[PDB]
């Protein structure tokens, strides 16, 4: 029953985990746009990359 | 008064003499800011190469 309980969770933890990356990648690739452009430094853009990694 | 009366002076010869006084107080706080704003051009200058 713990196991059958753990199959039950896990699948809408690991959802919700992937969308919390995915929207992570999405920061990461809009700071590198403000970076590729001009508007923001190179020490935004790395401490965007951390809260990616 | 710096020049002799009725002589043949040159285009750009100073004539007299208005007690600055005022303009050179102006003039030291603009001098003053430019030695500021400058310095900070020409470290932005250095340091927009590494994209600091």
């Amino acid at each position: 029953a713990d196991g059958l309980a753990a199959r039950g969770t896990f699948t809408e933890q690991l959802q919700a985990q992937r969308d919390l990356v995915k929207a992570s990648d999405e920061y990461y690739q809009l700071a590198d746009k403000r970076y590729r452009t001009g508007v923001d430094n190179y020490l935004t853009l790395l401490d965007a990359q951390r809260s990616l990694f | 008064r710096l020049f002799k009366e009725g002589s043949d002076v040159k285009a750009g010869q100073q004539l007299y003499q208005i007690d600055p006084a005022t303009y050179e107080a102006d003039y030291q706080s603009a001098q003053a800011n430019l030695a500021s704003t400058q310095e900070q051009a020409q470290r932005y200058k250095l340091l927009v190469a590494d994209q600091a």
